[PDB]
């Protein structure tokens, strides 16, 4: 599992 | 991420390999078709 | 009178000029001149080099290294003081970081051999102005003297309850008399009208006391003439072993009442009837805690 | 850098001597370097 | 950066948004704007074509540059305000490809002519200016018509100094930042794209948006504006003259070789020699200092000429001339200033060739309190007001109070010779001590002129030795009013013209 | 940092800190700060602490003035905090005052 | 997010010179 | 870098120094040592 | 003039702060009647001369900077203070040589 | 040299400078020795006496 | 900190034989530190009558921390006989320190125009003097220096 | 005359001679921190045309790189331009360092 910030690209 | 692995008594035989992330692909996305390559890479629109 | 030769650091220089007489019948065997400096000046070794080593020699020798746990002191031996005529020397000072609400120097001529006969001098530059009066600079010089109230929202609740906390034991209201303001420390008059409750200091109707405050404070104060006010402090206040002088001290309270005939218009009716009923209240009912 | 403890080997029948070599790696600008080194021995004629 | 130099042209492509995003009073904005810029740009007098196309959903062209009367300031000044807002009512959307196509086939149609293979087409630089919000809805995207304006002009990495493209968005209107930065054009040590509040911070940026280094010509009076540059920038033409490592008179640079000070700093010196001018230097902080060939004083001075007849001091004729023993090089950093009564005052002022020096003093002087400018001892520039007319009547009245110099009646006759201007009177400064020769300048059309430099005063508010800044002021109550007088250019012609004929071109 | 030798209580003193830079071509961008001191109220208050970002030119100097007033007797520790952009230098200088 | 993140109280990143 | 640095030259009468500065990893970069012209090699051009 | 007497007007011309004219300032010599005659012959000598210097080359309403000389002076001392010596320590080799 | 005893002092180089009037110095160490010399002729003399 | 100013010795000597002695000088001197330091002196360790070169001497400058001055430097040169200085008002020049030294020409013209004596050779044994005078570009500092 | 060069704090990158377009290529510039304070640093490339950067472009990585030592970072990069770029990399430390 990695954790990451202001990445994701998935809205909502 | 890269991983490469050369060869003890001559470096210049080597192999490098593009790893990427436990769930993602190990090529950035980029949608190419014969001359252009157009970049894809960023975000994926929602359905409003 | 013109600045001439001024080193690159020093803001301004001025001229100090000691002239000095033996009232005796025949000279002082020998004196000496100390000199106490006020904040951030020094002296023009030149003119000392030049009144000492030159032919004249006006003075014998001078040291500008001492102990001196206070201020910079100056040390000039005099051979002899003339009892005929006063005996003058005057050096420029120069003054290197500038200061607001400076304290007066001193200079002590005594002879050596005999250190009875002396007399001592004080020399300041000739209301006061300030240099640093901003939004917080001018609270923190100003936070002492005072309590935290600002003397224009005052609460008749807060009042009574700041009034006689037991570290306050005296409260007074009183009248100005007179204002003799001084380099160091103000004095102010107070004729006594009526004292609400009693200390450890007797007092009588009438009767008349002296308080004496910083110099710093004399704005924030802005006393007036003939004039009355309100003050209450603590039990230690009193600085007379005779004199029975009061300090202003940080828990003193200083309320302007408004004269009588004042009394009538808008910005103070809606105060004389409060401090009215305030006396009154600590007058007959008096402190409830 | 390789720099050898000795110039020569001595290689007479009586004795062989000891055969040492510091191997010293060197930023441009001064600084030391921090890595591992991989060093292979041969030997090698006057032929090539 | 929009390089100014001798050789080549500067085609200028001004366009403006004319399109339902930007109101009127934005509008407004962009036309003061433009004027501000074409005016600025001329005041160089270098070779320049401006093009004015006020874009819309479709292009207007209101000038063009394969025209020949885009060299000429007045014209492109009256085109530009015959502009209209409303003349796109019926199409109000944003077409910067419009604006860009009409540029291209302006540049294509220049191109044609003259022939592409003539030098005179590759000397050409290129400069597009648009005013707008950025957010254009139709047409087609900008890059395309960039690409085209670029492989016209085959921009490649040696010649990308020949196509700059800024976009500046000026005015409460929003602006879209990234889109206005993807408009400008891409350089490594430079920003193109701005968003700006009012005209006064446009002015200012586009004194950063040139550059004058490249301009080593003998040009009087040009000079920095921006509020960013060194005190030196701003004031090329000061120079000082250093007697023995002190720091005594000011001066001004009036041509390659002469400079123009007070008499009363040559007062007790006739050994030029150990006397240095200093003059800014583009490297060092301190200038460079130059040796003095020939001194030149006016032979009418004397201050105790009138000692007798109860005037202490007369300070007529108060005028010399240097002659520096080595050419001084013009950079940005040192520049002449301009003199009246001459061929390229005339020039800077945009006046008709058959002008007479008459005409010059009252273009300059005309108002009864006229604005005008002298350098302090730290290079900062102070404002003061040169009175004339019956206000001068009054002026020289205040003198006649300091009898503790004069005893005498000293009228305006006797004493204040009409070679003498007011100032510092209510809201006026006054020069230290220690300022004398430093020129009193005044600004018109971008650029400055002398009318005369300082000679004396009553009051020096640098008596007080706080440091080379702090200055006093004089109390309301102090009795003799401040009443400083300056020598009067116009009035010392015929002294000048003899001292200077060759040198210059008197009219 | 420059101090008077002794300032009287309730005296309103202008001590400086001089910043000297000898690069001979290079201009530091220093920030200095003063830290509070529970004795004397300086510009910089508890709630907030007091930094001037100040450039210095090459071969030159520069002179930040602060101002202090002293309520409290004694010895007391004056201390200013500077910081160099790109140059890793951080002296600061600590002196005491009578 | 592990660790902390030191967001937009960095350095202005206009007055860092760059080198090429 | 970006240094400015005083660089002072010295002869016994009016010269032509020709100078040049040189990086130094370009001797790490070639395979082998190429020496510069000294005054051996000046030395040994009149002798011979 | 002599060896002997040029320090008796060397300090004839420097003017003390007190403003004493010479006549006042001849009582305080303590040496022969030629120091005090050179001594007072040199004040006024001098006194009159920068009197006329400053009465005809000093303006009120000049604008200009007054002149100002180097004072190119004799005598210079050299410098004598420098920084003290450390380091006064003696230690004992005792490794085993190489 | 193994067993000896070193002894040290830092001065400011201001001064070192214009000691250059007498230094402590090897040189003058061996000079103070040679001024102690039995023969002082330097190589020849009359006769072979 | 009030000793007798001058030249102390220190003298060393072996109880057995107290005939030899060996002494060492040194100096005690007053506080003086001045500003930067100056030093000025000729390239050559005297002067020759017919060297049409003249007398080149290099004036250096450098703070007591190390680096360097840039400034102005007033030089007069003068001759001495014996004892009086004849000071050459001609051979005043003003002369820029940069990199922190300069250099300045004493020409024989001058030098033999000074003293109005047509012969050259009378200037044999004159010893002559140099004065210098650096003032700081940035501020007012200034120190002298002799040689 | 041997003259050398130093930052104490600088960011190294060494480019391939030169890569065919479409073709993917790492960018591995390394912080060299040889200050003797324990940092902390982000590290981003400046978006240009003709590249076609991870995640859009804008975005920055966060980096520490401890008291004498050196960090690499990682920047897939595939060049779609036609003849040549110019990529930045820009690291930024906070205001405590
Ligand atoms: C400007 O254009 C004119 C007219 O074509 C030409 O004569 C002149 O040489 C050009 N250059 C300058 C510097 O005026
Ligand atoms: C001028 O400099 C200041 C900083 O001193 C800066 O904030 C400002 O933006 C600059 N102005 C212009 C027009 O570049
Ligand atoms: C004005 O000054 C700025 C700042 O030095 C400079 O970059 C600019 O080119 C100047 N503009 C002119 C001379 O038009
Ligand atoms: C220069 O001196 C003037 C004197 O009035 C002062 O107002 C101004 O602030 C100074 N400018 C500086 C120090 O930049
Ligand atoms: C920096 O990191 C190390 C571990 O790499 C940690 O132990 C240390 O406390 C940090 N701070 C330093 C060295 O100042």
């Amino acid at each position: 599992h990695v954790e990451y910030t202001m990445e994701a690209n998935e809205d909502y | 991420a890269s991983a490469t692995l050369y060869d003890y008594y001559n470096p210049e035989r080597r192999c490098s390999v593009f790893y990427g992330a436990p769930s993602k692909s190990r090529l950035l996305a980029t949608l190419c078709s014969a001359e252009v390559c157009q970049c894809a890479e960023g975000k994926c629109p929602r359905q409003r | 009178p013109e600045t001439e030769k001024r080193p690159q650091d020093a803001k301004n220089t001025m001229i100090l000029e000691i002239c000095t007489r033996y009232r005796g019948d025949q000279d002082a065997t020998m004196s000496i001149l100390d000199i106490s400096m006020m904040t951030g000046f020094a002296p023009d070794t030149d003119d000392l080099k030049q009144l000492a080593n030159g032919v004249d020699r006006y003075i014998s020798k001078y040291e500008l290294d001492k102990a001196f746990s206070d201020r910079n002191t100056l040390i000039i031996y005099l051979d002899k003081v003339s009892h005929s005529e006063d005996d003058c020397l005057a050096f420029k000072v120069h003054q290197y970081f500038n200061v607001e609400l400076i304290q007066p120097g001193a200079v002590k001529v005594y002879a050596y051999y005999n250190l009875e006969e002396s007399c001592t001098r004080f020399y300041h530059p000739e209301g006061k102005l300030n240099k640093l009066c901003r939004d917080e600079l001018c609270r923190c010089a100003e936070e002492n003297c005072f309590i935290q109230k600002s003397d224009d929202k005052v609460t008749l609740e807060e009042r009574l309850d700041k009034a006689c906390e037991p570290g306050v034991d005296y409260v007074y209201k009183t009248r100005l008399v007179k204002v003799q303001l001084s380099n160091d420390f103000d004095e102010y008059i107070m004729a006594i009208e009526q004292t609400i409750k009693s200390g450890s200091d007797e007092v009588q109707v009438g009767q008349q006391r002296t308080f004496i405050s910083p110099i710093k404070c004399r704005e924030a104060l802005k006393l007036e003439e003939k004039k009355h006010y309100l003050m209450w402090g603590l039990s230690s206040d009193f600085w007379g072993e005779p004199n029975l002088s009061y300090i202003i001290g940080k828990d003193t309270w200083v309320e302007h009442w408004p004269e009588e005939d004042e009394c009538q218009d808008e910005e103070n009716q809606k105060q004389c009837q409060d401090l009215g009923a305030f006396t009154e209240s600590m007058v007959v009912f008096g402190c409830p805690n | 850098k390789i720099t050898p403890g000795k110039p020569y080997i001595l290689t007479v029948p009586g004795h062989l001597d000891e055969m040492q070599l510091d191997i010293q790696a060197r930023y441009i600008y001064g600084k030391p370097v921090q890595g591992v080194a991989y060093v292979r021995f041969g030997l090698l004629d006057e032929d090539g | 950066k929009i390089q100014i130099q001798r050789s080549g042209h500067l085609n200028l492509y001004l366009l403006l948004d004319c399109s339902q995003s930007v109101s009127e009073n934005d509008f407004l904005i962009f036309k003061e704007s433009a004027s501000l810029m074409v005016d600025r740009i001329f005041s160089f007098e270098i070779n320049v074509s401006v093009a004015i196309i006020t874009f819309a959903s479709e292009p207007k062209v209101l000038m063009s540059v394969l025209n020949d009367n885009s060299r000429d300031m007045t014209e492109v000044i009256s085109s530009l305000e015959n502009a209209n807002y409303k003349d796109h009512e019926n199409g109000t959307g944003t077409n910067t490809y419009a604006a860009l196509n009409s540029v291209y086939l302006m540049m294509n149609n220049q191109m044609r002519l003259l022939g592409m293979e003539t030098m005179a087409w590759q000397e050409i630089r290129h400069a597009i200016i648009l005013l707008t919000d950025g957010k254009s809805n139709m047409g087609g995207s900008p890059k395309t018509a960039v690409d085209h304006i670029r492989e016209i002009l085959n921009i490649n990495q040696k010649r990308n100094d020949y196509l700059d493209i800024y976009a500046i968005g000026v005015g409460k209107l929003d602006v879209d930042w990234r889109e206005l930065n993807e408009l400008g054009s891409k350089k490594d040590g430079e920003r193109h794209a701005f968003i700006l509040q009012d005209t006064k911070a446009l002015h200012q940026v586009f004194e950063h948006m040139l550059d004058v280094s490249k301009l080593t010509d003998t040009i009087c009076g040009v000079g920095n504006m921006s509020a960013n540059a060194s005190d030196q920038e701003r004031t090329p033409w000061h120079v000082t003259i250093k007697p023995k490592s002190q720091e005594t008179c000011r001066g001004a640079l009036i041509s390659d070789q002469w400079v123009l000070t007070a008499a009363h700093c040559f007062r007790d010196g006739n050994d030029h020699s150990l006397w240095r001018v200093n003059v800014g230097d583009p490297k060092s902080q301190w200038g460079k200092e130059f040796l003095i060939e020939k001194a030149v004083i006016s032979p009418g001075f004397d201050v105790f000429a009138k000692k007798n007849q109860g005037i202490l001091e007369f300070y007529g004729d108060d005028i010399a001339l240097l002659k520096l023993a080595q050419k001084v090089k013009m950079s940005t950093h040192a520049r002449p200033i301009c003199l009246p009564c001459t061929m390229e005052a005339n020039l800077a002022l945009r006046r008709p060739q058959g002008s007479t020096c008459r005409d010059h003093e009252n273009e300059l002087l005309n108002k009864q309190s006229v604005p005008a400018h002298f350098v302090a001892l730290n290079g900062s520039k102070l404002n003061i007001n040169l009175k004339m007319g019956v206000e001068w009547t009054s002026c020289a009245e205040v003198v006649s109070q300091e009898k503790t110099m004069f005893p005498n009646l000293t009228d305006v006759r006797e004493v204040v010779t009409d070679q003498f201007l007011c100032s510092g009177t209510q809201e006026d400064e006054s020069p230290c001590k220690g300022e004398a020769g430093g020129a009193v300048f005044l600004e018109r059309r971008f650029r400055f002129f002398q009318v005369g430099l300082v000679s004396w005063g009553l009051y020096n508010p640098c008596l007080g030795s706080a440091d080379k800044n702090s200055r006093k002021r004089a109390p309301r109550s102090k009795v003799p009013p401040p009443r400083d007088f300056h020598i009067n250019l116009f009035r010392m012609q015929p002294w000048l013209r003899q001292h200077l004929g060759d040198v210059l071109n008197f009219l | 940092l420059r101090l008077p030798y002794s300032v009287v209580r309730n005296e309103q003193v202008e001590i400086r800190a001089v910043l000297y830079n000898y690069r001979q071509n290079q201009e530091l961008k220093v920030r200095v700060e003063l830290l509070h001191n529970p004795a004397f109220c300086s510009l910089a208050t508890t709630k907030r602490r007091h930094q001037q970002t100040v450039t210095i030119p090459p071969k030159s100097s520069l002179s930040v003035p602060y101002v202090i007033v002293p309520l409290k007797t004694g010895l007391q520790e004056v201390e200013v905090k500077a910081a160099v952009y790109h140059h890793f230098i951080s002296d600061g200088v600590r002196k005491s005052l009578k | 997010a592990l660790e902390i993140l030191q967001e937009e109280d960095l350095i202005d990143e206009d007055d860092i010179p760059v080198r090429s | 870098n970006g240094e400015s640095v005083k660089l002072h030259l010295e002869t016994d009468s009016l010269a032509l120094v020709a100078l040049g500065a040189l990086d130094t990893a370009l001797y790490a970069a070639g395979s082998k040592s190429h020496k510069p012209l000294n005054m051996g090699k000046v030395f040994e051009a009149m002798n011979s | 003039y002599p060896k002997e007497l040029r320090k008796c007007c060397e300090d004839g011309m420097r003017e003390n702060p007190m403003r004493f004219s010479c006549q006042r300032r001849t009582r305080f010599i303590s040496l022969g009647e030629a120091c005090k005659k050179v001594f007072l012959d040199c004040c006024n000598y001098i006194t009159e001369l920068r009197r006329q210097h400053a009465r005809a080359s000093h303006l009120g309403l000049a604008r200009s900077n007054l002149d100002e000389d180097i004072i190119a002076e004799e005598n210079i001392v050299s410098r004598s203070e420098f920084p003290e010596s450390w380091l006064w320590n003696v230690e004992d080799l005792k490794e085993p040589p190489k | 040299d193994h067993g000896a005893r070193v002894v040290l002092v830092a001065v400011d180089k201001g001064v070192f400078v214009l000691n250059k009037k007498n230094k402590l110095t090897q040189s003058k160490i061996w000079d103070v020795v040679e001024k102690a010399d039995i023969g002082c002729t330097p190589g020849s003399g009359k006769d072979y006496a | 900190e009030l000793v007798n100013m001058g030249q102390w010795k220190i003298r060393a000597y072996y109880e057995n034989s107290p005939q030899q002695v060996f002494s060492t000088e040194f100096e005690v001197k007053e506080y003086v530190l001045p500003s930067f330091e100056v030093i000025v002196e000729p390239t050559e360790k005297f002067y020759y009558i017919y060297n049409e070169k003249g007398l080149e001497v290099t004036i250096t400058a450098r703070f007591l921390y190390g680096k360097k001055v840039e400034g102005t430097a007033f030089v007069i040169f003068g001759i001495q006989d014996g004892e009086q200085r004849i000071s050459l008002p001609e051979s005043l020049k003003r002369i820029p320190i940069e990199d922190g030294s300069g250099e300045v020409v004493l020409s024989r013209k001058v030098l033999l125009d000074g003293v109005q004596n047509l012969r050259a050779e009378d200037l044999v044994g004159k010893s002559l003097y140099v004065s210098a005078t650096v003032i700081l570009h940035s501020g007012s500092d200034m120190v002298q220096a002799e040689r | 005359v041997q003259l050398r060069v130093f930052r104490e704090f600088h960011l190294h990158l060494r480019l391939p001679m030169s890569v065919r377009r479409f073709e993917q290529l790492e960018l591995r510039p390394v912080l060299y921190n040889y200050l003797d304070k324990n940092l902390t640093v982000s590290v981003h490339v400046s978006p240009v045309e003709g590249l076609c950067l991870a995640g859009g472009g804008g975005l920055a990585q966060q980096v520490l790189v401890p008291a004498g030592s050196a960090r690499p970072v990682a920047f897939s990069v595939v060049p779609t331009a036609a003849a040549a770029v110019s990529l930045k990399v820009v690291a930024r430390g906070s205001f405590e360092f």
